[PDB]
């Protein structure tokens, strides 16, 4: 409900699209196992999609640490100070792609 | 009415009659679909590593 | 005793959140945290706001003094930043002088180097350097920045744009980036001001136009403790302006500052800066 | 509160173990064995189910006259309580009939 | 106990994590706060619709008042304003009347000029050459 | 000892010298290893010489001599993952981490 949940006003990180569009999102790191079926599609996002992404905007950085995880990961960092994160576990090689966009879009 | 009982008797016979044999047509092509091995090996590639 | 472990696994995970909630550490630097290069972030630092870089002038320009103190201090157990700096500062005020006698021609040059200052000030900067990853890449002594060293980082950063891509695209970028900081705040609430009553009166003898006549016009509830004023400030027998207020000084006060706005063009109805 | 507060020491299984390496070897002793021996013959269990299926009721009545003869007294009364139980659940109640 | 239930302190935190902010008993016991969440989220699905509708009443009250205050009348104001083709809807008229007032004055000398027009043309019944107002933009 | 093979450029003038010992007419390119002893010798010599050997499952795949030489001159190549995704010309915001 809206009672439960703090609420806030529509704004902006610094008047975003008054003189230019300045692109919020800092980096992003997905961590990601080399051995295991849970990052099985991330492994492929990786192989086909991310150097794709990384050259169509170059003003986001991205880590993929290849750790031994359990469950991987993407880390949106933004440039006011927020961080998202957010599990890639089991899902598939493009619906990761559409939610990469989706926090290479977002503020 | 632009037209009488008589003159509108079976001036629409065909079309219903084509649209009967399409929906009879649709209706007697349920039969199962077809399997593929690609798929067997699809769910095969669930252990795909990385070396 | 119920066997398993993933349930005990996710309520670890909770009593670290909670543990971490009630107990936050003390807030590190994000170099000595995971995932952390620093030339391919500077790189991507400035293609950010789409525009190149002498990345060794911009490496310079975000490695301070008291950085290079402290660490010939932990030696025994660099370029500096100050003329970058300095020649950021310099263009930043120039430039800034130059856009706002630009477009409000009316503003006396005392207005305009409070603008500037306020424009230049560790507030305005503080919070546009803070926002645009200037804080992540200064070499700094102690995290969080005091407000000095991140504005003189965020002008050695447009003295380094200045030196790399020209003062037309360093004037761009002050125009896009410290310009915008006064949209939605008005005159007043940037140049602070008191008693501009007797300012209102130097600014009409200025102009050769005779002392105005302040003059109540509305009011409601004058014997209750809320009353309305509106008072009038008229000069040549018509009003150069009206203000509201609770007491008359305060309603005078207030349409003597709706005069100022009025006289130097900053209006709530004004035209926008063309970006 | 229903849950463990510490983690619980880790299970280490050997998944080579000699049971586990070799689990499952002449299973098809029959089909490539010439024959000689059935692969039920190679189950070890209760001697009135060693390759043998059947619900509750099959079992009872099964392990009833296989090895009554020498069952404890009272083991015998409650698996003769049980026979009879189920004979009167599974004939005389359900849904479908 | 074979297998017994380890994950239920979390469907306990799931569902009284919306009741924190409750009065009584509803914010720590399960039960009661299970049924109050339940009538609470279906509160909000409806209130949904009750927004709607509440903001178009309030919408229409401001305009009113406007009204009243230009010295016209709200059907009047929308009757006529619809009729000179100006497809405006409550919301921005009620932006209008609270923020821009000058602008909503000459809405309303548009809708009474307008009303004038109509109520001469519908008192000298016949052909008659309608009102320089009340034309119509015909689109093809 | 690896699976890292790069295809000779003049491997046509060996493989032209190994069928021409092993046996011999012209369009050599549909001799038949129906016989078994001269596809081991074929194959055991150009496992010797090259040091690429043809697997089990690919065995029964050729029957000419247009089939060895086509399974022997694509290169089969053998790295991590790490020594593919650095090489692979990654742009400069790409940094990957290997902690193995």
């Amino acid at each position: 409900t809206a009672r439960g949940t703090p609420s806030r006003f529509l704004a902006s990180v610094l008047h975003n699209g008054l003189g230019r569009y300045v692109q919020q999102l800092q980096r992003l790191s997905f961590s990601v196992s080399r051995d295991g079926a849970s990052s099985r599609g991330a492994r492929e996002f990786v192989e086909r999609e991310v150097i794709d992404f990384a050259r169509r905007n170059p003003g986001v950085v991205i880590y993929v640490n290849s750790r031994p995880c359990c469950v991987p990961r993407v880390v949106a960092e933004y440039l006011n100070g927020a961080v998202r994160e957010e599990s890639i576990h089991c899902k598939s090689v493009e619906e990761i792609s559409t939610l990469v966009q989706k926090l290479a879009d977002q503020s | 009415p632009y037209m009488t009982r008589e003159q509108e008797r079976g001036h629409a016979a065909v079309r219903r009659r084509e649209a009967f044999e399409a929906i009879k047509a649709a209706a007697t092509s349920k039969f199962p679909p077809h399997r593929f091995i690609a798929d067997q090996l699809d769910h095969l590639n669930v252990t795909k590593k990385w070396s | 005793v119920k066997k398993g472990f993933r349930a005990a696994f996710r309520f670890q995970k909770e009593l670290e959140r909670q543990r971490l909630l009630r107990c936050p550490p003390p807030p590190v630097r994000r170099s000595e945290k995971p995932n952390w290069d620093y030339h391919a972030e500077i790189q991507a630092f400035g293609h950010r706001l789409q525009e190149n870089f002498s990345l060794d002038l911009l490496k310079t320009a975000f490695v301070n003094s008291c950085y290079i103190k402290s660490e010939e201090a932990k030696r025994q157990q660099l370029k500096s930043n100050q003329e970058l700096s300095e020649q950021g500062t310099s263009f930043s005020q120039t430039c800034l002088t130059q856009f706002l006698e630009d477009e409000y021609p009316d503003m006396p040059t005392e207005g305009i180097k409070n603008l500037v200052d306020f424009l230049t000030g560790e507030e305005v900067v503080c919070h546009v350097a803070r926002n645009l990853a200037v804080e992540q890449l200064t070499l700094s002594e102690e995290f969080p920045v005091p407000p000095a060293v991140l504005q003189q980082t965020f002008f050695a950063v447009i003295g380094a744009l200045l030196q790399s891509s020209g003062p037309e695209r360093t004037a761009l970028f002050i125009r896009d980036f410290l310009i915008t900081q006064m949209t939605g705040k008005e005159l007043f609430e940037m140049w602070k001001i008191i008693n501009p009553m007797g300012l209102l009166v130097e600014e009409l003898k200025k102009r050769n136009v005779s002392a105005p006549e302040s003059r109540l016009t509305r009011q409601s509830g004058g014997t209750t403790a809320l009353p309305l004023y509106f008072v009038g400030l008229y000069c040549d027998k018509k009003l150069i302006a009206e203000g509201p207020g609770e007491t008359v000084l305060v309603a005078e006060e207030e349409a003597a500052r709706v005069a100022l706005r009025k006289l130097y063009g900053f209006t709530e109805n004004r035209r926008p800066w063309n970006y | 509160i229903g849950i463990r507060l510490t983690l619980p020491p880790p299970k280490v299984v050997d998944r080579w173990n000699e049971k586990r390496a070799m689990f499952g070897v002449y299973d098809n002793i029959g089909i490539l064995g010439n024959f000689e021996k059935h692969p039920k013959e190679l189950i070890r269990g209760p001697i009135w189910l060693r390759g043998w299926k059947g619900n509750e009721l099959q079992r009872c009545i099964r392990k009833r006259k296989m090895v009554g003869s020498r069952m404890f007294a009272d083991d015998l009364h409650n698996l003769n309580k049980r026979i009879r139980y189920l004979y009167k659940h599974f004939n005389r109640h359900g849904k479908f009939r | 106990l074979r297998n017994r239930v380890t994950d239920r302190y979390f469907r306990i935190q799931e569902v009284l994590k919306h009741a924190r902010h409750f009065r009584g008993r509803k914010n720590r016991c399960y039960r009661l706060a299970v049924r109050t969440v339940i009538r609470a989220f279906v509160k909000c699905t409806k209130a949904r619709y009750l927004k709607k509708k509440n903001m178009r009443t309030l919408w229409i009250n401001r305009i009113t008042a406007a009204s009243q205050e230009h010295g016209l009348k709200y059907p009047a104001l929308i009757g006529n304003l619809v009729k000179c083709q100006v497809e405006l809807n409550r919301k921005v008229l009620a932006d209008l009347a609270i923020y821009e007032p000058k602008t909503f004055k000459s809405l309303a000398a548009l809708a009474s000029r307008r009303r004038h027009e109509g109520f001469a043309a519908a008192l000298g019944d016949g052909k008659e050459p309608e009102g320089i107002f009340s034309r119509v933009v015909q689109y093809h | 000892r690896s699976r890292a093979y790069t295809p000779p450029e003049d491997l046509q003038s060996r493989l032209e010298s190994y069928v021409k010992e092993v046996f011999l007419p012209s369009n050599w390119q549909d001799i038949s290893l129906e016989d078994s002893r001269l596809k081991f010798n074929l194959l055991a010599h150009l496992a010797d010489d090259l040091g690429h050997v043809v697997p089990n499952s690919r065995l029964h795949q050729m029957c000419r001599v247009r089939d060895v030489l086509d399974f022997y001159n694509v290169p089969i190549q053998d790295r991590s993952k790490f020594d593919e995704l650095s090489a692979s010309n990654l742009p400069p915001n790409l940094k990957i981490t290997w902690s193995y």
